[PDB]
RNA sequence: AUUCGGGUCUUGUAAUUGGAAUGAGUACAAUGUAAAUACCUUAACGAGGUUGGA
């Protein structure tokens, strides 16, 4: 069923990113209010449409948001769900070499290692923005990330 | 080794020394290959191996193209002839009787098409922009097949325009849909649907829609008949 | 802590005394001058550190002592360099000179014996040292590195104090005065950043302006910037940057955009601009000097209203790739390290009069 | 330079170098002009990256022509030293190719679509 | 349910005639209703068969037609407008299980659930 | 969904590698119930084992 094949979809996103639950639920609801309140544009350019504009538009974000356009951020309702997902270390920290493959990643995110330019960040679902600083930090030292720096060419997206 | 005919004219399959099956065409210019392809003699007749990973037509065949409108003595207008890979295979298929008109607007590449077209009386090279069929109106004739593989966002529209100039009523159009050069943002599968609709909202009768995967990522080929 | 030195108009630049001193080394990457008997220190890709007496403005720099590193020193806490030395800074107290480069080590040497007294590793496999700057009248050292971090040190503790984060590319150049703060440039991030160490805050200034956009707003009445490469602080409230499109920009801490821009400051030679490869504002004055590989050192004067700068003159004996500029006084003496190559290995087609050594210019009034 | 077909703004150039690094880590890349060539000739490459400061220009001049025949998108970066050093090398490289993007799929798809826009298209 | 997904914004939604009538004579903003529930750009369309059927209804119930002929729904040019609305949508979605269907015809919905990957919308 | 066709092709080791994974104890003063102030925060010292279907 659509319920069913949905309960498929979710499990698809279940490592289309990396989660293990219904943080897909988290991000989901997010997308709602984002849209929702947003989609409640409605309306005109009410000086409100204004602040809210460059406002929610300043969703960008880094690793987050879109790229360069809008206005119409319902695109996100498409993305966000399927985009807001990445961004955060939960995603955009495998896609940077260090992490051998999502799993082999969250584990260091937790397990002390993996730190955002000073200070670790166990919160294994932070968010990224101006990333170039997402190194190991470590402070004999964070091993799994300090030598397996095959990320020395992690020119990815 | 063994070579034998297939459901489609002048298109053959090989049994190999090891037990592999690969497409090939009957070599119009024996002893001579256009890209690096393997030349194969069987019962004193030479065939050119047709690599599916390079040629979209070979791909579409291997993905089960019902009926191929390109055969012996067919007249084709080939939009986006490039270096001559695929067009050389349609030259083999069409034989001296038929004719291929290769339109291509990148000089860097028509350079290498020239070499292919010198050796082959079938092929009539044209350095022109497929967006202006007026600029080759005066060299071409009307045709049976409009084979269209051009990297352009409005590729479909270009194809329809050439069609109402050159495609015979009840002729066929093989149109390659390049998702990533129409829009890298959109889903390839949403693109295939909306482009086909352009053909239908003109008057092309969608016969078959193939997905070129393994062989070509984010590509689909449409076969349809102009009315 | 502002600009109070107005000698720009007094400078007898046209009648400057110019000299050059060859070195047997390949590719000086940096020069550091000490000012209370005056000293200069040079470092090279050839792993040589060299000390000169420059106190006699009548004669060329007098070589006193040298120390050469090498393969022997492969580990990184050995007391010698084994990969390209990229930067050198003399301590304001006269006691220390510290070097750093591609072997991810700071090495602090005594000026007395030219011997390593302490080696402080960056502890990162990507932490190459790209630039050094002491806080003036202090032992506090700032090292800009290739892993996007700026590391701070207390030199008479021989320790690392902290690490600063913000840049999104290599931190090519760093400049500091007397305040506990510094300016850095991030190359391809096209930002300059002002670090207020005690306030734990930082200002961010952005370049990388689209030429089509610039032209579009100029029609209200040029060259693409891909990297901001050099930086120098003129006072505690202003600084200058130099880019690989020839732009020399004057910035105020209060403004988001540059308060003034001199485009293609070193000219061109379809069109390619000369990069700014060297930039030194003499502290709290209205003069600064710029260098490229175009054959001359341009000396500029800042307005008294700090809203512009203007070309004072040229020092045309300076052929080669200028890698670093320093100015000492007693009479001004400009010293500049000249190499056949760019400090960092950026590729340079035809450098005219390519050579290895130290350019000197003595200017009166 | 003349083998450069279109203009790449530095933001994109940096997003390319990033895309390559993540592809070393999580996917499969090819590095060097000959290997890049073979990757195009074989149709394996999804994105081709060409440096702008190649010193005889003609060394990579065949790539735009070749990529168009095989319909593989290509992009420029300004430094060959920077592309090689991205690639996981300590020496320069004139051209490279991404065969499988891995954890850069999203990042690549944005590039192959920005170079479409600043090329024409829609 | 073993169904591989590839849906991308904007969703393509076929609106049937019953839904159109319904939303009209109860003042329900059909367009915004779909953007709300799909939480993304939607292209809202109606087959020629559905709108034809409306056309007949329109002879005594004016108002559905205008909304139904609005650009918001864009016409899907089917080859068979003569086939009941139900069968029309079914034969169009049977080859394109891609499009979402908004219908008040619980009979049409039941037989569409059969096809994997068909979002189904309706008004309570 | 298969009925036969089709799809194509890793998958098992109740095989052999990975770090000095980590957890838990030990001063550790302590924002600190001036005594809670070893229980916090450190720091470390040490330290991985529902359903349906035979």
């Amino acid at each position: 069923s659509s319920r069913l094949d949905a309960e498929l979809k979710l499990a698809g996103e279940f490592g289309l990113k990396n989660k293990k639950e219904i943080y897909r639920i988290s991000f989901q609801l997010s997308k709602i209010r984002r849209a929702a309140r947003d989609l409640l544009t409605r309306d005109e350019k009410d000086p409100k449409r204004l602040f809210e504009g460059n406002a929610l538009i300043r969703r960008l974000v880094r690793v987050g948001v879109l790229s360069e356009d809008k206005k119409k951020l319902d695109y996100v309702l498409a993305l966000k769900v399927e985009d807001f997902l990445e961004r955060r270390l939960q995603t955009q920290v495998y896609k940077l070499g260090l992490a051998k493959s999502v799993h082999h990643a969250r584990v260091l995110i937790t397990q002390r290692h993996i730190a955002v330019g000073k200070q670790i960040v166990n919160i294994p679902s932070f968010m990224v923005r101006l990333d170039s600083e997402k190194h190991i930090d470590f402070a004999r030292p964070g091993r799994v990330a300090r030598r397996n720096a095959a990320r020395k060419a992690e020119a990815s997206g | 080794i063994t070579v034998k005919q297939t459901n489609m004219e002048n298109i053959y399959e090989c049994e190999f020394n090891d037990g592999s099956f690969r497409l090939c065409t009957r070599n119009l210019v024996p002893n001579f290959n256009v890209y690096g392809e393997r030349l194969i003699k069987y019962e004193g007749v030479e065939y050119r191996e047709w690599n599916a990973f390079r040629s979209k037509l070979a791909g579409a065949i291997l993905k089960g193209l019902k009926t191929n409108p390109i055969r012996k003595g067919t007249k084709v207008l080939y939009l986006g002839a490039a270096s001559g890979t695929t067009i050389s295979h349609v030259s083999d298929i069409i034989e001296l009787n038929g004719k291929a008109y290769g339109v291509e607007f990148s000089p860097r590449v028509v350079r290498e098409l020239l070499l292919v077209a010198q050796r082959r009386p079938n092929i009539f090279p044209l350095l022109a922009d497929a967006r202006f069929p007026q600029s080759y109106k005066s060299v071409v004739e009307n045709v049976d097949v409009l084979y269209v593989d051009i990297a352009q966002p409005d590729q479909t529209d270009i194809a329809i325009y050439n069609a109402k100039f050159f495609l015979k009523v009840n002729g066929d159009m093989l149109l390659v849909i390049k998702a990533r050069s129409i829009d890298v943002t959109k889903d390839p599968k949403e693109i295939y649907k909306t482009e086909v609709e352009k053909l239908e909202n003109s008057n092309f009768e969608t016969i078959q829609i193939i997905n070129l995967d393994p062989y070509d990522k984010d590509h689909a080929i449409v076969l349809s008949k102009y009315k | 802590g502002r600009v109070f030195r107005y000698f720009g108009d007094k400078l007898l630049i046209s009648e400057a005394k110019q000299s050059f001193t060859r070195v047997g080394e390949n590719n000086l990457t940096c020069i550091s001058c000490f000012q209370p008997r005056l000293f200069a220190y040079t470092v090279s890709k050839d792993l040589q550190l060299t000390k000169y007496d420059i106190t006699d403005f009548s004669k060329r720099p007098k070589k006193l002592k040298y120390a050469k590193g090498g393969a022997k020193y492969i580990p990184n806490t050995t007391e010698g360099h084994y990969d390209e030395i990229l930067t050198v800074a003399a301590s304001p107290d006269g006691k220390y000179v510290v070097t750093g480069g591609r072997d991810r080590k700071l090495i602090v040497w005594s000026t007395e014996s030219l011997s390593p007294v302490k080696v402080i590793p960056t502890k990162d496999r990507r932490g190459e040292v790209l630039s050094l700057a002491f806080r003036k009248n202090s032992d506090q050292l700032y090292a800009s590195c290739a892993d996007f971090k700026i590391r701070t040190y207390s030199i008479n503790q021989f320790s690392q104090l902290e690490i600063l984060y913000g840049h999104h590319d290599i931190v090519e150049d760093i400049s500091a005065l007397a305040m506990e703060r510094c300016v850095t440039v991030g190359a391809r991030d096209r930002t300059a950043m002002l670090w207020k160490i005690p306030d734990e805050t930082r200002l961010t200034f952005r370049g990388g302006d689209e030429p089509q956009k610039l032209l579009r707003r100029w029609m209200k009445e040029f060259f693409c910037e891909g990297s901001i490469d050099v930086v120098s602080m003129v006072d505690d409230f202003h600084f200058i940057t130099g880019s690989d499109n020839g732009n020399i920009c004057l910035w105020s801490l209060a403004k988001k955009k540059p308060i003034f821009t001199e485009r293609i400051a070193h000219g061109i030679l379809l069109l390619q601009p000369f990069w700014i490869t060297s930039l030194y504002a003499i502290p709290y004055s209205n003069v600064f000097i710029s260098g490229s590989w175009s054959g001359s050192l341009k000396v500029w004067k800042i307005s008294d209203n700090l809203r512009s700068f203007e070309l004072l003159g040229e020092l045309s004996g300076a052929k080669g790739v200028v890698t670093k500029i320093q100015v000492v006084e007693s009479k001004f003496r400009i010293l500049a390290s000249i190499a056949k190559e760019h400090r960092l290995g950026r590729w340079i087609a035809n450098v005219s009069g390519a050579r290895n050594g130290i350019y000197s210019a003595v200017i009166d009034q | 330079a003349s083998y450069v077909k279109f203009e790449v703004p530095q933001d994109l150039a940096d997003k390319v170098l990033e895309a390559v690094r993540k592809a070393k880590e999580s996917g499969k890349i090819k590095k060097g002009t000959n290997e890049t060539t073979k990757a195009v000739e074989r149709g394996q490459a999804k994105l081709v990256i060409i440096a702008e400061d190649v010193q005889p220009e003609e060394i990579v001049a065949h790539l735009p022509l070749l990529c168009d025949e095989k319909k593989i998108p290509y992009v420029y970066v300004s430094s060959k030293k920077a592309l090689g050093e991205a690639c996981g090398l300590q020496v320069a490289t004139a051209s490279a190719a991404i065969l499988e993007p891995g954890e850069a799929k999203d990042l690549v798809d944005e590039i192959i679509k920005r170079v479409n826009e600043i090329k024409g298209k829609t | 349910f073993e169904h591989n997904e590839a849906l991308v914004p904007p969703y393509n939604v076929l609106v049937d005639t019953n839904f159109l009538s319904r939303t009209v004579g109860a003042k329900l903003p059909l367009l915004e209703s779909a953007m709300d529930c799909l939480y993304a750009s939607v292209n809202i369309i109606i087959t020629s068969c559905v709108m034809a059927e409306l056309e007949k209804l329109g002879p005594r119930y004016r108002v559905a037609l205008m909304i139904a002929r609005d650009e918001r729904w864009q016409r899907l040019t089917c080859d068979h407008k003569g086939t009941y609305a139900d069968d029309c949508i079914v034969d169009r979605v049977q080859k394109h299980r891609i499009y979402i269907v908004a219908t008040n015809d619980r009979d049409l919905k039941r037989r569409i659930r059969k096809i994997p990957g068909v979002p189904i919308m309706s008004v309570q």
